[PDB]
């Protein structure tokens, strides 16, 4: 009946946030998601979007004419314009798609590391990394405590006594 | 006790491609590529035309069918394939051009030119233009000599465009069915038709001959236009076989033309055609037809280009 | 006790360019543009005609040189540039449209057009076209009149197309060297030749006059061609200096024609064609030819483009 | 005769794969290379490779001619056309290259840091950074200790008192 | 003690675009698209011709607006708006594709064409070509009956390229305001020109009919054109109507042409031009003129794209 | 009267340099910046500079005629092609730079992140991270200690008996 973060898993129950907390203490187990996080992600994700509404102004027009054929010479430079252009959209809307799939998936990951780094550097020297994505408190931590850490108020000085006292032996 | 940081994940993934692989798993996607299609014209806040059996370059020489047309004004154009420019079998020069032309014309504003014309005939008909009975294009006059075999005296009529924008001039040679039917129409002898103006200068003669017969009848009449400078004037040297106008043309201003074969809708608006239907999508791609026109995304061959909008999607360990 | 982390590198470096850098070393690369071409034309798979000394055209009106080829039928289509679609001095009118219809016609199937004459020679032959002795186009008569200065009685031919494919029709207009000559041959007066169909019209004069003797002539004999729409009719209204076809041409299916100056290969498996040979690749670019065609690679300015297939060469500290 | 991992330097020696591990104790010196992280990052730039290697269907037939060249006008305007097309694939490819590049050399630094980052969290509180891409190991370990940590089975509760205590004085 | 990790920022922070954000602020940022146009052409190192008045077409027949540019040689070649290639009133045909063919000549360079005449005149002169007193086009000869109403003899002239390069060669029909005027001129009779090569056969009648009048005259002759390749002869047979050359242009080499309403600076070195002036920039990008000709930055439609040179600008807190 | 470094701001008086440090001790603040991350930063903007300032040796000559309008359907066409081509270098140019300037800003959080990592890495078990991207350092560093640290000079086992004391109690 163990917990575990990211690092081989995601989690479904997670369902009002992209990123989050889960912890488990005497009170028993909790799982919250991350405001600040989750909106960072999901601004950049629509950012994407609307860059990629930007509608043009260019108009165009005929230019033959598909119930009374054009002349067979203008007619076949024109098919051979239109393919040669076409190709070249093809190849960039492929390309782009690809491209910005690969950052957004990419900086979901930083997204979830930066989070990580900042739980870290909250707890000091109170907890150690159990490489699953979690984090092993060394003192009694309960649901205000945990709370603490979630919203950014986490004083260690306050129980780094009591932790490096049962880290150390 | 102990504190996890997570990321959300569903058991509903749906696939995507990158750089490295192909088919990755993200929590969300959308699509980019547009290929839902409105099978109509959506003409709201478009002033629109449906030509129907009217031929756009008809709109200008005027047969039956486009007798509402003959001065019509549209921010939208639409042709029909049973469209057509001709009562009398014939065809124009440098049609495609003209189409293009009166495509974004924003309709046509007509004037008389004024010719007046003496021992001559100006009633030539037609089985072919009937209009209650036999008749001609509306907008010119079909000249013959005067009783029959008769001699066609040479003429010499000008026109200058008094106006600040370019006229459209229309006028036609007669190609008659045989030199017997020529010589009874505008006399004996070789006939040619010039036409001068300050940047344009070509001749023309007919070319009697069999030919298959369209709508029963086996002689043409093929179209010429220029554009005549404002301030410039045409002058039309003549003696036979010649289908004078009696109006010219001037565009009005704006507009788009597009082919189609399926219905208006004056409650949708729309701003990208193609003829089976309108495109409306903020989707900067589109797989529904390469000819399109108007505002359009752009077209590409893949039918579907789907764009992460969220993370990777990696699934519980249960 | 000490475990480091590290990553394997090379000696062996290879330079590649990035966004920021210029020649950085990765361990690993390979190339993205092909240089590497086939001097050969590589047709396993593919039914291929070297028409070598005929020139395309003259696959359709059919001098000696075509022979051959004059219901050919092939997936490629190779012309050589000693091809010759001419055996009497001339040239075809809308002669490259022409060519970029045949190269991808699959081939020809002919037809005979059933034409009958009468009061009138039609053994016009001459020294060019030398089949054993002086002969002329197989597809084609040359008209005269009967004896010499002789008159040419006006004449009025016509061909339906009773199938379901275009026809393409091919007639000729003849150029002598005089006024002399063209008497002789067709009479006195002056000549017209009248094409009708039913989306074509056009009209034909000759034009007798000296010119450079080609091939020992200095008459010359232009080719005209049309496409006959299915169930239509093309009508011949003509009284001397009409080269008339004995035979209609009609689209085998699909194909693909190029220009080449190197052997063939039928071993050999391509899809990507240019005059120096054929271009086998996986590369998605190309700097070997820019209108290469086929299913080719792109085709770029650049003769090398080394995409990293290893990571960033870092050397180990000695 | 001491040793270091990435950071200033690779490994030449290095010649079974991508990544490694190289260590010293008692036993003397030894380098294996790990399979996973090799195999991903061999996975990925392949992947790469395919994509590029996707063909397209478009057909192009002539538009001119080299024997008898076409009419001015009409050929002048078709040179203009594939020229400017031209410099379009030749933009394309260039850049393509340059970005693909620029990733694929990213992917291969970012699979040696979460390498690094996996051993360190294996390590726990057992073993501190040199600086090098090595870690000091602050007890006995054999080379069935080093085999241990390469193939992540390395339980540091087995090893933290020996090591805390050495690390502390 | 304590030590601090830090970046640089400022308050004079300048907004960028990337994928994700727009109007992130970077620390530093330059522009890529040029808007900066040098109003003049900057011809320094390059032999530069400002035909001015005279048309680049001028050059090859030669009315006296071109007199100083009869063999012109250059690297750049400018039109000027008030530029004409008529002295009597007229047009090239193929007039565009022949500006492109001398725009990169590099210049011209004549050489006599050696014609002789007996029993005609060869003075046809003009009030439009006004040259002290009336004349006519340099490089060519107006030819005559030799009275007024007289017979013109058929004639059958014929030169020879015996120069490595191909001949721009050069000739004219004339339309008069009436068939009374042609025969005052050339005498009674259809009129016939043709004019036969070994890749190129035409033929030509004038078209006489009353016309505007431009520059009081209501006649006109229409310039035709072709190539002659080396070795290879032009023949023109004629009887009247005929504006026969007496040189022949032969192209220098290598040149560029632009068309501009500024003044040229013989200081400014440059190579990319618009008609508004020259562009100097190492920008990849420019937003001055679509049609911008020599060796310029790609046109885009957008002003402005500013590309960071600096990091994301985070501000201190106070 | 306290300092930060990155997380939450730069330093608009680090005028001298891109990355720099900024430090507290008896002797008073002092900051100097570094210059080895900072021109590889440098470096590597330049080098995009350099490679967009690449011209081309494509030459291109007048295809229409601004005088003397060139006929409708061949000058149509040609419109057309230019207004496609033009519609697709809008479109490069634009992606171009948005791809650019992500990737500028991305390394230049990169070289943060690695000069950050390194004096980390340098300072071993003396100090500890604060959270706002400073170390509190568990000793006496006057300004030569500082001075050592930024030339990385800084050998930890000289400090760290009077550190391990400091933290640990
Ligand atoms: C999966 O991704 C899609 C695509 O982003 C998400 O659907 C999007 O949801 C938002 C908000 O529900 C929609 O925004 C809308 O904008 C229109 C136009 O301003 C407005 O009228 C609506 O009221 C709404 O604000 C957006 O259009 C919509 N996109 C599509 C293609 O439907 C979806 O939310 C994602 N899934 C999850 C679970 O978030
Ligand atoms: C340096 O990079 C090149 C390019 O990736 C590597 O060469 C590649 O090696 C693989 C496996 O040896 C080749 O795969 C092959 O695929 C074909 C087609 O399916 C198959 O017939 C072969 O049996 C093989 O499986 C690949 O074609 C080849 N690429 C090239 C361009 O030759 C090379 O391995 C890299 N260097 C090192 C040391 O890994
Ligand atoms: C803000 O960004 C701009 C753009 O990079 C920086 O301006 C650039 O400054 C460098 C050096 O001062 C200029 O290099 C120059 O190259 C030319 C040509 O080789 C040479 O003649 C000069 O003597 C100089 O070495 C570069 O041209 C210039 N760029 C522009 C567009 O002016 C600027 O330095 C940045 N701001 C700060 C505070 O660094
Ligand atoms: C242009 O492409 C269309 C699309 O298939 C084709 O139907 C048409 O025949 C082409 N034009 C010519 C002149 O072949
Ligand atoms: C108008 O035409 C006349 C001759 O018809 C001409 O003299 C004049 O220059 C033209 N322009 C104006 C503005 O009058
Ligand atoms: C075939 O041609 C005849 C006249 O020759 C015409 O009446 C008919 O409509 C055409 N089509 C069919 C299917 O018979
Ligand atoms: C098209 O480009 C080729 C390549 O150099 C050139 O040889 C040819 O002359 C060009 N076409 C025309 C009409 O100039
Ligand atoms: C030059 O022209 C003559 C006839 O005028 C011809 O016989 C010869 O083949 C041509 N070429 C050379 C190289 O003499
Ligand atoms: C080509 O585009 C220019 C730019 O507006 C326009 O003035 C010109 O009329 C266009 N060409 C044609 C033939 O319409």
């Amino acid at each position: 009946g163990a917990i575990a973060g990211f690092i081989e898993n995601g989690w479904e129950g997670l369902i009002d946030g992209w990123y989050g907390f889960r912890h488990q203490n005497a009170q028993g187990e909790g799982t919250a998601a991350d405001y600040k996080s989750t909106q960072s992600a999901i601004d950049q994700i629509t950012g994407k979007l609307n860059r990629l509404i930007e509608k043009t102004n260019q108009q165009f027009e005929l230019i033959d004419n598909e119930f009374n054929e054009v002349e067979k010479q203008i007619g076949n430079v024109i098919n051979w314009t239109r393919d040669s252009i076409t190709e070249v959209w093809s190849y960039n809307a492929e390309l782009l798609v690809a491209m910005e799939n690969q950052h957004t998936i990419d900086l979901a990951d930083s997204e979830m590391d930066k989070l990580y780094e900042r739980v870290k550097r909250q707890l000091r020297e109170n907890a150690e990394e159990d490489g699953t994505g979690c984090f092993e408190i060394f003192h009694k931590c309960d649901d205000d405590c945990m709370a603490s850490i979630r919203n950014n108020t986490y004083d260690h000085s306050k129980y780094r006594e009591e932790a490096m006292q049962n880290r150390i032996q | 006790d102990k504190i996890c940081l997570g990321h959300h994940a569903v058991s509903n993934g749906t696939k995507v491609n990158t750089l490295t692989e192909r088919g990755v798993e993200v929590v969300n996607a959308t699509e980019t590529v547009e290929r839902t299609n409105i099978p109509r014209i959506c003409s709201k806040g478009k002033r629109t035309v449906d030509l129907g059996q009217c031929g756009l370059l008809g709109t200008i020489t005027g047969p039956p069918q486009c007798d509402q047309f003959l001065e019509f004004s549209a921010d939208l154009i639409i042709e029909r394939r049973e469209g057509s420019d001709v009562c009398y079998p014939g065809k124009f020069v440098n049609e495609e051009a003209l189409r293009q032309i009166l495509r974004e014309s924003g309709g046509i504003d007509k004037e008389a030119m004024g010719f007046t014309y003496s021992g001559i005939r100006t009633n030539g008909a037609t089985s072919a233009c009937r209009r209650s009975g036999s008749s001609f294009y509306a907008e010119m006059k079909w000249l013959l000599s005067n009783t029959d075999n008769a001699a066609f005296p040479q003429m010499t009529k000008s026109y200058k465009n008094t106006r600040k924008s370019p006229a459209l001039i229309v006028w036609g040679i007669h190609h008659s069915v045989s030199t017997a039917e020529q010589t009874k129409l505008y006399g004996s002898g070789n006939k040619l038709v010039t036409v001068g103006s300050s940047n344009y200068q070509q001749s023309f003669v007919p070319s009697p001959g069999a030919r298959p017969q369209v709508n029963g009848l086996s002689g043409r009449i093929d179209f010429h236009w220029l554009m005549l400078n404002p301030n410039d004037t045409v002058t039309f040297s003549f003696n036979g076989a010649f289908i004078a106008p009696d109006r010219a043309s001037f565009l009005r201003g704006k507009s788009m033309g597009i082919q189609s074969g399926v219905q208006v809708d004056a409650n949708c608006e729309g701003d990208c055609y193609h003829s089976g239907g309108t495109i409306i999508s903020n989707l900067p791609f589109q797989n529904i037809d390469s000819r399109a026109v108007g505002k359009c995304p752009r077209y590409v061959k893949q039918r579907s280009l789907l764009l992460a909008t969220g993370m990777k999607n990696v699934p519980e360990i249960p």
